[PDB]
């Protein structure tokens, strides 16, 4: 099997890739919901306490607790970028002031954002794979269409044409020669 | 290239930036006094100023591993973003609190492409 | 299916063409025999004797067709090289002229058949290669991506759940 | 590809004479070598055909298409089936007393498989 095989695999693969893409979109939406919910809870606390969280957070930045470690990994010929988060324990957390009871709400939001960011590091690692995978699907479906909707018809013509040339030659011999 | 790249850089609005900074990704390079995040404001931040920061995190700095950017902001400079193709930094377009979800108009594949900087 | 029948027909039409080639060529050969017999001249000898450089050559060319690259042949006819001037045929000379005309057109037809077989051979190799890529991808990168994305969604579901604890 | 410009022939008396008339024949002036080999049904040995086939297919870089009578190729079907390179393109054609069988044709088999 060749075309009949390719055709089947091509299609099986395009469904698998449609699902992946859908699940990545689903993940992307949840990211949005998760992050805004967290943001809304900081607003709540900021409003309630009068403190400006965004100010305090941003002005206390110095050195990164949350870093990554970046690798290039050869996988069946294609080079992929992978990331692993690493968390420096030498660096302390933020100690936000003037929140009182609201401090625990912020603590929990921080817990959430950290886990969300880790999730982004994993999506980022997923990126090169999906990009390659995208182009493979596109190319593969280009070939299958060429064969089906171009190369075959074009060959059906060529062979029809060739037979007409030979019919005319046969005809011209019946007459010009004998 | 790879072993030097350990930071996550951000180009994003007030709320998004605050959340990420809480997770602990922010850093000030002590020698250069540079930050690895740039807060954006609609109305005030110019397209030219975004392009500077994008270029800066992407090509001028050797230590950024992943660049997070609000999709809306990246849409302002889509030309520049699409043209960037290097393996590092990995570029991730994400939502804001003002724009949690994607337009229902957009296909899944388009949404996912934009996510990965296309 | 529809495509496999269209391809079966092509293979049939190629066989049909191949047979006509046989008939067309033997008929021409018969007419040279007729003349050789009638005139006493030995056409095969004279023809072969006057060969030096090829009048009828080909040029292999590469054609991009919807992404896939194909090799085609185009017949090239050197005008620097003259035709044969066979001697001692008299009236029979015109019969031989006409047969030469026919053989030339027949050969052009063979160049086209050669291009066609070459097309399918290349096309064969393209399919093989393409299915090799698809299997390579499917062996590792696909599964790995499917897991990572499943895992990522579970993390986010739990985070969503932990936020919605709000009562 | 660029070096391949000739049509080579391995064929009987009649077939060869016709093709030579069309103008495909050529003699390398220094080597005195030809791009055609006439075959005779009683006389030409299997070993001698294999030499010429190998010569036009692998020893020479300038042949683009090799024409061959199906009957002749049938004598060396083992060797012909095993040859798979795109160049020279190999074209089995009928001859007198030997009508063309589709299913013997090596290229046509390969193309039939995989449809």
């Amino acid at each position: 099997q060749g075309y009949s095989l390719l055709k089947r695999k091509s299609e099986a693969l395009t469904k698998r890739f449609r699902d992946i893409t859908k699940r990545i979109d689903d993940a992307k939406q949840k990211m949005g919901r998760v992050m805004q919910t967290a943001a809304f809870s900081l607003a709540e606390v900021s409003y309630a306490t009068g403190e400006n969280i965004g100010y305090q957070v941003q002005e206390s930045v110095s050195t990164a607790r949350f870093k990554v470690r970046a690798r290039q990994e050869n996988v069946s010929g294609v080079y992929l970028s992978q990331f692993e988060s690493y968390i420096d324990p030498e660096i302390n957390d933020f100690r936000l002031t003037g929140l009182g009871r609201g401090g625990q709400q912020v603590q929990r939001a921080k817990e959430i954002y950290s886990r969300a960011v880790e999730t982004l590091v994993e999506l980022a690692s997923l990126q090169t794979a999906f990009i390659i995978l995208d182009e493979v699907i596109k190319v593969t479906n280009r070939r299958v269409n060429a064969i089906e909707h171009v190369i075959i018809p074009r060959t059906e013509n060529t062979i029809a044409y060739i037979n007409s040339e030979l019919d005319e030659l046969d005809r011209e011999e019946f007459y010009r020669l004998k | 290239m790879a072993e030097k790249r350990t930071l996550i850089a951000v180009i994003a609005d007030e709320d998004t930036t605050t959340g990420l900074l809480l997770a602990g990704i922010g850093q000030i390079t002590p020698e250069t006094q540079e930050k690895n995040f740039f807060v954006y404001q609609e109305g005030k931040t110019t397209k030219e100023e975004i392009t500077d920061k994008f270029n800066h995190f992407t090509e001028e700095r050797d230590d950024i591993a992943i660049l997070l950017i609000n999709q809306h902001i990246a849409e302002n400079i889509r030309a520049r973003v699409d043209s960037f193709t290097n393996a590092f930094p990995a570029i991730l377009e994400i939502p804001s609190k003002d724009h949690p979800y994607d337009p229902e108009k957009d296909s899944v594949l388009k949404r996912v492409r934009k996510l990965f900087g296309e």
